[PDB]
């Protein structure tokens, strides 16, 4: 990785997106670079850019 | 946001494709109109928020 | 053979100072495929809705 | 001659008595045909030349007919249709000085043109501009059900070891099914 | 055996068996959105994307 | 000439022809607004603006 372990510690730490609530919103996670970038949405039309 | 769609806003239900297959189209216009209602005022107060 | 930006007509009665007005009821969208029957031969095209223009001189197509 | 032809039913007689680009527009709506008139000095006879011409309204007689076609054009003859068909849609008009429109913009073709009529403006700056959404139409149709529950038994009454006779024939309770 | 269909987070039909063989999963929300319209300016040139 | 009344900006009735004789301009819009009331304290005195 490209930070610093005290980045790594506050994006490893903080980071829980409220795991069973981030399905509720249509995002396309991930990146262009791991070459899989998956796109998913939802039936309510909520996007998160 | 999510769970105020799934109310009914004085409709027979909250659910489309539902007060169409048990009523008139006349009253069917104030069952989706009321729903309508509904939603564009919840809508309104999250964009608000 | 092709309607470049013509057919605007005015869709009501309704004087405007300069503004930009948005119209719904306005058709023949531009650049359209006509169908000019250059050689005159009686057809019966189809209808709701037609570009009549006549590019003769003497009024040929009056009727 | 076809106006001499039979003079069965008539009704609503209104006679109104008193190089070249005539162009008409005809429009048929809740029983009411507008019929707008337009000039322009051309001089090409190639096809219909490039321009504008603002379209002027002439006559509104509703007559209560849902016309369907048209035909007889004259005879004893350059004499060309240039009969172009309409679907509707939305249009941006600009009313300059004096109430003359001289330019349009149709929200149809281009999405240059959508974002122009979204904005209402005819010079759009730089930038990426909300303007509408896009959704995806159904082609196919998918239906399952369940297949069968009670299947009935035809195989036992076609398939069967042998079949009495004609002056003895069984018949069959076959319901149910 | 017992659950026909399933539903989402977000109170949406997610997935049902089908009801004459092969029973398998279901629908998946289809693409949709905003589109844009990116233009680097009217007087500059008449390009769109 | 083929336009008998017109319109402003706001969708409202601006102008209209005469349709009697004398086809010229008509109604601009009345004198409107809210009264503001001026009191340099009743303590001090009993004037009103």
């Amino acid at each position: 990785t490209k930070r610093s372990f005290i980045e790594d510690l506050l994006f490893n730490k903080v980071t829980l997106a409220d795991a069973g609530f981030m399905k509720q919103y249509g995002e396309c996670l991930g990146d262009i670079n791991a070459r899989d970038l998956i796109c998913a949405q939802k039936f309510n039309g909520l996007t998160v850019l | 946001l999510v769970k105020q769609l799934s109310s009914n806003f004085g409709a027979i239900s909250s659910v489309l494709n539902d007060i169409l297959s048990r009523l008139d189209p006349p009253e069917a216009e104030v069952q989706i109109d009321r729903l309508i209602t509904g939603r564009l005022q919840s809508l309104q107060t999250y964009v608000t928020q | 053979h092709t309607s470049s930006m013509r057919g605007v007509y005015y869709p009501d009665e309704i004087f405007r100072s300069d503004t930009l007005y948005l119209t719904q009821d306005l058709f023949l969208p531009f650049y359209s495929n006509v169908t000019g029957f250059h050689t005159g031969n009686p057809v019966i095209p189809f209808k709701d809705g037609i570009y009549f223009a006549a590019t003769e001189k003497s009024n040929v197509v009056r009727g | 001659t076809m106006i001499f032809d039979n003079a069965f039913n008539c009704t609503f007689e209104y006679i109104s008595d008193a190089k070249h680009l005539r162009e008409f527009v005809f429009k048929n709506k809740d029983g009411f045909l507008y019929v707008y008139k337009g000039y322009q000095p051309i001089d090409v006879v190639r096809d219909l030349p490039s321009g504008f011409n603002t379209l002027k309204p002439i006559f509104k007689l509703p007559l209560g007919i849902n016309i369907t076609n048209f035909r007889a054009i004259l005879t004893a003859f350059a004499a060309a249709y240039f009969v172009g068909y309409l679907k509707p849609t939305t249009f941006m008009l600009k009313y300059d000085e004096n109430g003359t429109i001289t330019d349009a913009v149709d929200c149809s073709q281009n999405p240059l043109a959508e974002l122009k009529c979204s904005v209402k403006s005819f010079e759009i700056d730089k930038g990426i501009y909300q303007t509408s959404n896009f959704r995806v139409v159904p082609s196919g149709d998918v239906v399952r059900f369940p297949n069968i529950t009670n299947l009935c038994p035809f195989g036992e009454v076609f398939n069967a070891t042998k079949f009495p006779s004609v002056y003895a024939w069984e018949r069959k309770k076959i319901s149910n099914c | 055996p017992f659950q026909q269909f399933g539903r989402d987070v977000s109170d949406f039909t997610d997935s049902v068996r089908d009801p004459k063989t092969s029973e398998i999963l279901d629908i998946s929300p289809c693409a949709f959105g905003g589109v844009s319209v990116i233009t680097p300016g009217t007087n500059a040139s008449s390009e769109v994307a």
